[PDB]
RNA sequence: AGCUGUAAGUAAGCUAUGAUCCAGAGAUUUCCGAAUGGGGGAACCCAAUAUCUUUUAUAGGAUAUUACUUUUCAGUGAAUACAUAGCUGAUUAGAGGUAGACGCAGAGAACUGAAACAUCUUAGUACCUGCAGGAAGAGAAAGAAAAUUCGAUUCCCUGAGUAGCGGCGAGCGAAACGGGAAGAGCCCAAACCAACAAGCUUGCUUGUUGGGGUUGUAGGACUCCGAUAUGGUAGUCUGUUAGUAUAGUUGAAGGAUUUGGAAAAUUCCGCUAAAGAGGGUGAAAGCCCCGUAGACGAAAUGCUGACAACACCUAGGAGGAUCCUGAGUACGGCGGAACACGAGAAAUUCCGUCGGAAUCCGCGGGGACCAUCCCGCAAGGCUAAAUACUCCCUAGUGACCGA
RNA sequence: GUAUGAGUAGCGAAAGACAGGUGAGAAUCCUGUCCACCGUAUGACUAAGGUUUCCUGGGGAAGGCUCGUCCGCCCAGGGUUAGUCGGGACCUAAGCCGAGGCCGAUAGGCGUAGGCGAUGGACAACAGGUUGAUAUUCCUGUACCAGUUGUUUUUGUUUGA
RNA sequence: UGCUUUACUCUUUAAGGACAAGUUGUGACGGGGAGCGAAAUAGUAGCGAAGUUCCUGACGUCACACUGCCAAGAAAAGCUUCUAGUGAGAAAACAACUGCCCGUACCGUAAACCGACACAGGUAGUCGAGGAGAGUAUCCUAAGGUGAGCGAGCGAACUCU
């Protein structure tokens, strides 16, 4: 998971409170698969957001 | 380019020692064969092979002035021959 | 120096391309062992073999 | 009219046929270094293919090409036939460095403060990393307002330590109105119409080129009449001139005496000034020298104006049946961040995930929310100047230093 | 920069004596004789490491824990020669870089093919002489390895060459 | 036709094959040597006599050769064959020529390396003699190399050995 093909979807980082606000550093990902697509005619691999999958 | 390859020859006390077997001191620039000195030689003062032989020097020191400065690299070359004298030097 | 090598062919130029490189060495042998009066010569000989390179690459462009 | 650096010293020479020196253009430029034929412990070693060279001949020498990736075009190809991997050749672009400066982003501390310390502050600072430019970023209203309105952005004064936030503690802290610097606006997607190709069922759907078209007072298609002019440019390193930058030329006027080693010092009598700023000379000079004020000057290369040419760009009036106006977008739940605003009664801007609209009788906003009114059309791009910095160049200045 | 400590502590394990030299100057330099020490090492040869300290001729301002005519010190000149020795134009171990590739906020991490890398494998010369310094390197004699040019006795590219 | 392997028949201190320290000639009329010694100012140049027998005799060499044991003891190239193939006719003898780059002086149990020093410390490998002796122990010595980089007196306290 790095990037995405079709949209701009890249991994970041945020904060993390927890009930008394304490503050720490997290990992915020997207979810993104391997799918199998047609570029170009012929098929490749290659990571699509499930976001463009609808 | 062999004109390039021999700059002088050595006058030294084993130099003139030399002379009596047909052997002969000369420097020859650096990255230069066995091959070029016969091939300059044979071109310069038509004499033979009876192979020649090649040195290399480290340089020294020398002070003058509070300062430190090395010499020059070289190159000796005694070549012999097999029939034929230098009467030129 | 400069005039009558522009007045020259081109074959000649290159005679005394030869012509000064033999007189080259025989400078140099002659400042090994104690001789020539004449050291100034030395720049001419290459001054000279310079400005007819220089010559030579004018002409062919 | 003297010259061969520092640097004396010797020995050789050069120049009136104009040296040395200065200024603008050229030529040559060993080897390492992104290093790039292969290798390596940088300044080394070892190759391949052509061509020309030395020797009776192999050995020896010289010149040119040979990295990797991608942009495009050919051949070649095959698990498996059709063709896709792949291979080969040609073609196009990159690759590293600084200026220890200025800009935009990703990621992101601790000591310290709170007289301790956990949210808070130090602080999105220091450091790392990517990306550029001579500047960058922002920029043509889904805006600021509350009328009686104004019309892109940036920067400065003032608003003001005000309204605000905050274990409401330490502390953080705006914006609009007003006055100025500088001023500028343009191009698309769509709807429509042609030229071609395809499942063209010859239904005329899709794809490419060319015309059309760019907005809130809604505008454009489409229809009907006009109409073929007017006017701008934020291009063309294409000309023709004006100026300027890099060598320069010329440039006024004083003598004697005394003390002196030596006078510019002193004593008499003069002269000059579009020049009495400065430096040097055996001590302190308007009149000794270098200069200064003024005046003059460019073969060569670069720069900036100008105005010619050439490129571009730009039409009116009326109608309103039908059509178009940016989609997994706007918006909502959940979890975080950015706004002076720490979830707070929390609007507006982003990010991750999961749900998810309307089409002008529409949509957004005016600090939860509803109704009425007012102001505006997002989900597509480009854009000069006013602004910050100085590695380096030229010319100057200082109640700045004097080992 | 200069004192006090103070002309004090120290002078870094070991056996010297005399005669004759040179010289302005001698226990400390040269020469001669006798004595003494190590002798599985204080004797010989090389690998690292050092980088001209090597040799010849001069010099005595500083260095030498004293003196010094001497020196590994200062000045000037001069010496290291390879087809066969050790390395390269041969091979691979540990390890490292690693076209494509697989992962990862950037940076980058890991890895196939192919490589680089001796402490190891494989490989053709022996004895003597010579100088102030070099010697399986120079010369003397006798060899060896790989080639190239003229001579030497065999033909379909089928191989029967 | 090379290599591997399964079944059957023979064959066996036999035969075939493979390696081998070393010896004898040649090299060699050569150079080596106890000692003599000039021709100038050199023990220099030049001249050389013997080369025997017995005793001890190596982990140096055959050679990791042999027996034994379990902790079960590197790779790739050089080399050798057989085919695939390529494919004028090279392959012995003789003679003559060619064979590239880097290191080579010196010190190297030290005064020249590592310790700030001309320092009682450290430094991998090979050779390492004689009389006694198991021996590289210990004592005295050969070949060789040193006499230590402050001394001269006197012979009290005290400290060390």
């Amino acid at each position: 998971a790095k990037v995405c093909y079709f949209t701009g979807r890249k991994t970041s980082s945020g904060n993390n409170r927890s009930h008394a606000m304490n503050s720490t550093k997290r990992t915020v990902k997207p979810n993104l698969q391997k799918v199998r697509v047609l570029i170009d005619g012929k098929p490749k691999k290659v990571w699509v957001s499930a976001r463009a999958l609808k | 380019e062999l004109l390039d390859v021999i700059k002088r020859p050595v006058i030294t006390e084993k130099s003139m020692l030399a002379m009596d077997e047909k052997k002969y001191t000369f420097e020859v620039d650096t990255r230069a064969n066995k091959t070029l000195v016969k091939q300059a030689v044979e071109s310069a003062f038509d004499v033979k092979v009876a192979n020649v032989n090649i040195l290399n020097v480290r340089p020294k020191f020398k002070r003058m002035g509070k300062y430190a400065g090395y010499t020059k690299k070289r190159r000796k070359a005694i070549v012999t021959l097999t029939e034929d004298s230098k009467e030129i030097q | 120096k400069v005039k009558e090598i522009r007045e020259l062919t081109t074959a000649e130029m290159l005679d005394k391309e030869k012509q000064l490189k033999e007189e080259l060495f025989n400078l140099r042998f002659q400042l090994a062992t104690g001789q020539l009066e004449n050291t100034a010569r030395i720049k001419e000989v290459r001054q000279s073999i310079a400005r007819i390179k220089t010559v030579l690459r004018e002409q062919a462009n």
